[PDB]
């Protein structure tokens, strides 16, 4: 919600991909609500058009800050691993793959 | 540097020192307001309050709750009479650009 509640501790590169270990302060520990989402805010996206022009990803303060945005949830059990989504649209669609599934 | 602001009343020999951030909060006349928002909108605790292009106040602090974000702000007594309580507060921390054929 625009407020810094944590900090990325470390990053490791493996064969499968990249694993980030992050920490959340105890003050906002109760607001995590484990059934939540994490979104990348380190890249800016600009879309232009005749009627729809948008500037997503990160604002100027968000671009100079960077980091990970947290989309909170309602009720969860705080599982260990979490996925990281490339952009907002994929997070909303709950799609963790570039190509959508065939139907 | 210790700065002295004289007052009036019975003489005293003990004082409580407040930081410079809270200096406006401890003035004899000051208008303290609490305003809520679902998002921080990138507003810190040192941002000013602007009326007609003139700074008339200063944001004192920001707190994050479950419902949202609450800002406590202060208005100087000089412009206390110009507040006119049935008033509105608008975010000025983000810029918006709308393009079009004519507008």
């Amino acid at each position: 919600h625009g407020v810094q509640v944590g900090q990325v501790i470390d990053r490791k590169l493996t064969s499968k991909g990249v694993t980030f270990t992050v920490a959340i302060e105890p003050q906002h520990r109760e607001l995590v609500k484990g059934d939540s989402k994490f979104v990348v805010n380190s890249r800016v996206d600009v879309k232009v058009g005749l009627d729809g022009v948008e500037f997503l990803g990160a604002s100027a303060s968000e671009w100079i800050n960077g980091g990970i945005r947290i989309l909170p949830g309602d009720k969860g059990e705080m599982k260990a691993s979490y996925p990281l989504y490339a952009n907002l649209e994929k997070a909303l669609e709950n799609s963790l793959s570039d190509l959508p599934t065939t139907t | 540097t210790f700065e002295l602001v004289p007052g009036d009343g019975e003489p005293r020999k003990e004082f409580v020192v407040v930081p410079g951030e809270k200096a406006l909060l401890h003035e004899p006349d000051v208008l303290t307001l609490t305003l809520t928002a679902p998002e921080s909108y990138g507003i810190d605790a040192g941002q000013p309050l602007i009326l007609h292009g003139v700074q008339v106040g200063q944001v004192i602090d920001r707190k994050l709750t479950s419902k949202g974000v609450t800002f406590t702000v202060a208005i100087e007594p000089q412009h206390r009479e110009l507040v006119k309580g049935d008033s509105k507060f608008v975010v000025n921390s983000r810029v918006d650009v709308k393009v079009g054929l004519d507008g």
